[PDB]
């Protein structure tokens, strides 16, 4: 009964879908050991979205872990909930990619995409009624973006008809950390906007923004980026797992959030956030959740949506709550912001419900958008990959590959398309 | 004996079943298990086996089973046939296309199998209420899918259309004139008598009228089940003037496309408030025509009444209803069309309303049950089609509908007909 | 039968209805939950329901909320219906510009929707009772759009004004000539018989005869209830003489325009005063024409009587009455113009003065309401005109009533009516 | 229900604001830990004008805090009721202004004015009818007086329609701490006068007088005139939050209280006010109250108002009184001092009386006063202001930060206005 199929690639993208493991574990009540221990049945009826039954009554998620190096296995097996995973879906390497995206599309990845592709098959084949196919990325490096988009590729290939949805966090200039990450960022958009049929853009200055600027962290490490990451993972799908008034799956949001075939890099968010010493005073009310969902920081990458026009926003609420005021808000932030939103589209707002709120939590808000504003990190990508293509930086690391000079133009060209598409209606 | 077949479609059209069922098991005094602890009231309804058990005479259909198998948890999972309750695989993600060619497709088949096993005990079925919403993607393309094929199978029975129709600020998806205009068609050629919900209305109502700040949707449905117990209120229990299914529709239809009437129910109260009035039939009576108790957020006022049916239940003398409309006729301000200067269809019922333990309204010994067309409700219209050249200017969503097997010019007979509609509701008010 | 719809506005208003119903509720026996423990008295005041409630026809309107839903708070919040006593959420800033422009329009729609729903079962509605203060910004503005309204809406009806005017010498605000002024064109033009409250006088009244120090005004409000039940007292009870409504203002009113009749009551006397008098109905009727008695801050003695109406009411003779008359007309101190050698229009009433309990007022066996209008009232106007003047000869404080939407020049309409009045009330005393 | 926001500009304005905050919550019984603790219901309905309703039962007020250093945070953060505050109100820079008027309105609080808005417009969206902004700042130095004027012109600006009241302690000669107080003092009545709906001129000499020569205490330290201030504070809005017979809100006094609209700089009083030793034979009634309130020593600013004439008198009395004596008080008081009241406009006085008096008290008396002696400090601040601006000093200090002479001698020429003004009607 739609069934969600999960895939790790790259460092980040196995840590951060490691600790949205542990988060929807918490949620469904499932020990470390893959044991039930939720107090409630309606954790139970869709353990068939993410988990496998298994004897004993215990759960194995449905996700393969792919990387070209043992050291992110050995940390993941290692970690909180390692033993939950399946010993066959760690599927990795021994040389990595050296941040080199040619590398893992071509060389590197190319030997294992056959033992990832045996697995992801017997995962799906597996499952009742397949939906899609969840898979956690970075478009930094060469691992990540590099096998990733190849094995995109080829599970759209193979899988023409179900959801393709993506969670990529990108590289940024002032908190970049790798020299060649333009690169990777070009070479893997190319290929994310042709196959996927969605994808969450995830910027970690933003994040920082975040934790700094609205949850007063002092020490706010990776793994609470990842959490924030996390927090949104949950919130997209939780229509599909739990009942609630206004059920939207995953489709239910593409059918009503995406206008043109190529407009699917998104805007995720999440409320409600607060300090520690802040959460005491607030008052948790939807109208409230509101006005923290829509602002500027609250959203997980530096495109500041002022800068631009909505397409279309996607709200999914949870908890025991009534909807006019919801609705209400989301005519009045439409209305009093209708020069943020585009008046060419009315409405430009979908709204869902669900009735159980996560565990500690009375409501949550998962804030979904589509802004033309976020061309503000592709034409940056694009401006910072010519200030090192003009005149051939770096190229003799992926020409070695067998990569060549054109196929970097036609990625660069399709870069200018994209941006050009998302200026055009803004 | 004058049974009538109910269809629910979608979430909408699932859940407002659960409320009406809420509604009629407390009225016929049914437990949720459907025994009778302790007349043939209930034959217009539920069904009767040996064993003394009541079984209602409803399909439940949704492509999605997450409200359907939720009902198959809830206090009524017992009172229902569990396979006349019909679960999809692939929920229908708002789109109209996938609903009406795609995926149910498949289904469809099965629930004419249920519609044709509910027909075959009615021996005097009466007619069809269906349940759906118009944004909505089940409730737009499988009611689409299954009215035509019940207006070929049953055609000569009636299929009175209780739809739930959007709001003009108030709005859950941006697809839904999308789904909303392919809908038009079907209520134009297989619908009898269509009857339009709006939530920013009866938003309003509540507000209002119930003194509730903060109801659901429920509140919502425990007043739909209502208007529709009273419109059903004649077929199940005794009256001086009973008015029977066929006998309405023909006392609200003055053409064979005209037949889109508004509902307006009345009284309308809270508990706290329901002390404090002696609610006479003529304050109740003059409710109805206020603008701020209308289900649709169209002004009456802008419009003219063609057709007006007083459908009273409870302790109501029929000298009450003629008094009350002399004085309704006295008044400039509710200006009738030149086709009717008798204006007034009157039909009084003993049964007084039944009251939900848990709803917030009051217990009154007076209900009215107002239905009239008017041509003031192509307000309602007439926001819905500019809406959709707003969207259809770009082909805004369309290759979705495209990409699940629609032609691309079903918009253009979709905004063909709205406009044809619209014309017919135009004419006729001079 | 014979109605009469109450209209409370402002403060002053609001709070002078809340002492009024609490002597209708105890005069006519109705406990403060609306109850009758154990004839139809009650009609002209109070509406019945099915459960044997008693509910008010007045609206409280205030555009501030906290009178108002102080009187939510207190013992007869389940007296009133709570939506009929109507709050806004401004106040009105002591400003009639704001209040007949700017704040009230929003809510005097409701205000008249109100009364329309108070009218409609008023089978024989007789005339409205508004209560207000001049000075006050809610008491002008808001009753100036009112009136105009209700002017055009029941134009028919008689439209009685029990309005508070300031004093003299005590004064609670300096913008109150200002207020008072503006409301001058509502009172000659929407108003059918004014009736002027002046607090300095009554509390002289109240130093004199009720021989207490410390009165606050709720001992004001506890007998301009009773003036204004008195007035209403021959609609309600029997009486050997009942006086119409209309036979009041018809005998009140020489010309249209000549309709503000100064008021009295006896006898006004404290509990301890009461014993060591018979109290006759001649030193009742020698009491009133004292000006010492008077309810406005203006001589008697200086002016000329034109109508004079004894309302007397409880254990009264009408001989006695004529008796007193015969000496009212023997001394010369009190000359009456030369239109009304009849001089006296008499009213008697078998019901006894109703005693609220925590009073100051004294039980008697006979009570007589004094209403007479005379030429000698012009001076409470012609201190106030001399006063409008001491401001506006500046342009004292008008930026605000600019501000608030008034013409600049309506000032100069104002003083250009009240000495049109001033004068219409100095030829007619030749 | 007529909310009204409250923000704190330099030391002087946030520490009386703070102690402001404490009398009010004692009045309404709010906890230090900011839970209601009060004992009759009539403390609740009007919390809302204050303080915002949180989860818990405990209650936010509605205060902005406003400096330019982070010294006098961590001081009124450590008071008594510093827990009770909004950690985000906390809006800060680290520089201070060093009494420049220059560097508050343009370097130093110009950049903090971006910081202080976004706070004061979610303050007011979480209204539900907002009234006014009442702003406590000091006229001596370049904090108060400097980036309050900034701020109140913007909000000003923004809210063209509410109230405006400022309560502004005002530079004096005798007991001047500051060289620079005087160009202070013109830069900033230039702005109060044109954007001000109302302000309180409160002077410190005279708290002084009030301290020694009616409260007989021997050591009245500065929280003593804090204390002063928050008296009157309190009283001046003391109707829209209690009911009483006359309801006298702020536009309530505004109508009745400023003739014209450039004459509202206004004499605040409050009554009654005894040492301890002699409080225990006075005798509170009212008239007792008035003939102690229109005296000269009970008044918190040197201008003696037998020296003008009053425009206009606002006395809201506090207290389960009748109010026949009330006004038999405010017309003698009129009529035997008529020489000291205009004339020409008869009845100077607006009387409002509370049926709730404060805690500990009977009764109690808050004096407001239109008085053309007024002018006595605003001439004299001129007169100061020229022995340091006909021949040029300290001007560096300013025309460094980009300020400039012309607008020093347009400031002078307001002066001169507004005491021509005031001399006018006297
Ligand atoms: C005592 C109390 O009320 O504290 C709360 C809490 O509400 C706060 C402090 C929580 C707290 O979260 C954090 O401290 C945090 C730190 C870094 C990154 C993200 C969160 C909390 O840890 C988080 C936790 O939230 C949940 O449990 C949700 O179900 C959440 N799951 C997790 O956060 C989680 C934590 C550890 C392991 C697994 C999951 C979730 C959110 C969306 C979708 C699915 C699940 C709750 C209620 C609290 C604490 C414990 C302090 C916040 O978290 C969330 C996600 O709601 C941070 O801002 C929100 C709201 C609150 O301020
Ligand atoms: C035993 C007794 O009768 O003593 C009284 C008192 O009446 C005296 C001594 C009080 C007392 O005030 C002072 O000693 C004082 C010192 C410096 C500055 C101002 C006051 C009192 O402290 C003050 C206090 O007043 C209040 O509580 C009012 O509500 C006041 N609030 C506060 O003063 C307050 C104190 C601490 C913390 C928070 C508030 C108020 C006034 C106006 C508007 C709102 C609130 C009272 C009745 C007394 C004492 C305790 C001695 C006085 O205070 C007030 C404001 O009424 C000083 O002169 C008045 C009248 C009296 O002489
Ligand atoms: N009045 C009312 N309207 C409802 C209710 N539930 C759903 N709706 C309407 O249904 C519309 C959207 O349709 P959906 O929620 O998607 O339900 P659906 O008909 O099953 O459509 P799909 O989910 O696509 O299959 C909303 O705009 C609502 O107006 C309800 O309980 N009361
Ligand atoms: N006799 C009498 N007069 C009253 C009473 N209450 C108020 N007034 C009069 O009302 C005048 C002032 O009006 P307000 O107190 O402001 O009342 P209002 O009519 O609601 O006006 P706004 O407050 O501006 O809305 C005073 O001069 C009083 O003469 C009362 O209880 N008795
Ligand atoms: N938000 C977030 N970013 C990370 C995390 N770990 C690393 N990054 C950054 O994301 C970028 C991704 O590049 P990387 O995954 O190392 O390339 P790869 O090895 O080829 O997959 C790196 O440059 C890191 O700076 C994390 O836990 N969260
Ligand atoms: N009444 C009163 N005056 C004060 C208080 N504290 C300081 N002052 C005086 O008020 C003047 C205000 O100047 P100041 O606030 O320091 O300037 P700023 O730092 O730029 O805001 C100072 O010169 C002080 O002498 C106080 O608590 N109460
Ligand atoms: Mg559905
Ligand atoms: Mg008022």
């Amino acid at each position: 009964m739609r069934e969600i199929v999960h895939i790790q690639a790259g460092q980040c993208g196995n840590q951060i879908g490691a600790k949205f493991w542990e988060v929807i574990s918490d949620e469904h009540g499932i020990d470390p050991t893959g044991s039930y221990h939720g107090d409630s049945d309606l954790q139970l009826e869709r353990i068939n979205v993410y988990y496998n039954e298994a004897t004993g009554n215990k759960y194995v998620p449905r996700a393969i872990l792919v990387d070209l190096e043992p050291g992110t296995m050995d940390s993941v097996r290692s970690g909180p909930f390692g033993q939950i995973f399946r010993p066959d879906n760690f599927v990795f390497g021994q040389s990595g990619a050296g941040n080199n995206w040619a590398k893992g599309h071509y060389t590197e990845g190319a030997e294992l995409v056959d033992s990832v592709l045996d697995v992801v098959r017997k995962e799906s084949e597996s499952c009742d009624c397949l939906q899609g196919f969840q898979l956690t990325h970075s478009l930094g490096g060469g691992t990540g973006s590099g096998m990733g988009t190849l094995l995109i590729s080829k599970i759209r290939e193979e899988y023409p008809d179900r959801i393709m949805n993506t969670f990529s966090v990108m590289p940024s200039p002032k908190v970049s950390d790798t020299v060649v990450e333009p690169y990777n960022a070009t070479l893997s958009v190319h290929q994310l906007v042709e196959n996927t049929d969605e994808t969450y853009s995830i910027d970690n200055e933003a994040l920082y923004d975040i934790c700094f600027r609205t949850l007063k962290l002092t020490t706010p490490t990776y793994g609470d980026l990842n959490h924030l990451v996390s927090a949104t993972m949950s919130g997209v799908t939780t229509c599909l797992r739990f009942p609630g008034q206004l059920n939207a799956d995953l489709r239910k949001l593409a059918v009503n959030m995406v206008p043109f075939p190529r407009l699917h890099f998104f805007m995720p968010g999440f409320a409600p956030l607060t300090s520690r010493g802040s959460q005491q005073y607030r008052a948790l009310t939807v109208p409230e959740l509101t006005q923290q969902m829509f602002d500027s920081k609250n959203m997980m990458a530096a495109c500041d949506p002022r800068h631009g026009r909505y397409l279309t926003v996607a709200a999914i609420f949870r908890g025991r709550m009534s909807m006019k005021e919801v609705d209400e808000q989301m005519l009045n932030v439409q209305n009093k912001n209708s020069s943020y939103f585009v008046e060419w589209i009315p409405n430009n707002v979908k709204t869902a419900v669900c009735d159980i709120p996560p565990r500690g939590l009375k409501m949550s808000a998962t804030f979904i958008g589509n802004s033309t504003a976020i061309q503000e990190l592709f034409k940056r990508i694009s401006e910072q990959f010519t200030a090192m293509f003009r005149r051939k930086a770096f190229l003799h690391w992926y020409t070695g590959e067998g990569m060549d000079e054109m196929e970097f133009t036609e990625a660069e060209s399709n870069m200018n398309d994209l941006v050009s598409e998302y200026q055009q209606y803004q | 004996m004058r049974e009538c077949i109910s269809i629910h479609v979608g979430q909408a059209g699932v859940q407002i079943g659960n409320a009406c069922w809420e509604l009629y098991c407390l009225e016929h005094g049914i437990q949720p298990d459907g025994q009778m602890p302790s007349d043939d009231s209930f034959n217009t309804f539920f069904s009767e086996t040996g064993a003394g058990k009541h079984v209602p005479r409803a399909v439940f259909v949704d492509l999605e089973p997450t409200v359907i198998d939720e009902v198959r948890t809830g206090t009524y999972r017992q009172l229902f046939h569990p396979e006349q309750l019909i679960t999809g695989k692939e929920d229908a993600a708002n789109n109209y296309a996938r609903g009406h060619y795609t995926i149910g497709k498949e289904i469809i088949d099965l629930v004419l199998d249920r519609i044709r096993k509910l027909a075959d005990q009615c021996t005097g079925l009466q007619g069809f209420l269906v349940f759906h919403s118009f944004g909505g993607g089940t409730g737009s393309g499988f009611t689409s899918l299954l009215m035509e094929r019940l207006s070929v199978d049953y055609g000569k029975k009636s299929k009175l259309e209780f739809s739930i129709y959007p709001a003009p600020q108030v709005s859950t998806a941006v697809v839904e004139p999308y789904n909303s205009i392919l809908t038009t068609h079907t209520t134009l050629e297989h619908s009898d008598c269509a009857f339009m919900v709006d939530n920013e209305a009866i938003y309003d109502i509540c507000r209002r009228n119930l003194d509730i700040e903060r109801p659901t949707y429920t509140n919502l449905n425990r007043l739909i089940s209502q208007i529709v117990s009273s419109i059903t209120a004649s077929l199940r229990f005794d009256g001086a003037l009973n008015v029977d299914l066929t006998e309405f529709q023909t006392n609200l239809v003055p053409y064979p496309r005209i037949h889109f009437p508004l509902a307006t129910y009345a009284p309308v109260i809270s508990a706290e408030k329901a002390y404090h009035e002696q609610l006479s039939v003529a304050e109740i009576t003059n409710a109805c025509f206020e603008p701020a108790n209308q289900m649709v957020k169209c002004d009456p006022r802008h419009g003219k009444y063609m057709a007006c049916c007083l459908l009273y239940r409870g302790d109501v003398v029929p000298k009450d209803v003629n008094a009350a409309i002399a004085t309704i006729k006295t008044k400039r301000s509710i200006q009738f069309v030149d086709w009717c200067p008798t204006g007034f269809k009157v039909g009084i019922n003993y049964q007084p309303p039944t009251v939900v333990p848990g709803g917030d309204l009051a217990k009154v010994q007076r209900a009215v049950c107002m239905l009239s067309n008017t041509t003031a409700i192509a307000e309602a219209w007439a926001r819905l089609d500019h809406k959709f050249d707003l969207m259809y200017a770009k082909r805004a969503f369309v290759h979705w509908y495209v990409g699940e097997g629609m032609e691309e010019g079903e918009f253009s007979e979709a905004r063909e007909d709205m406009a044809a509609l619209e014309k017919d509701y135009e004419e006729v008010g001079v």
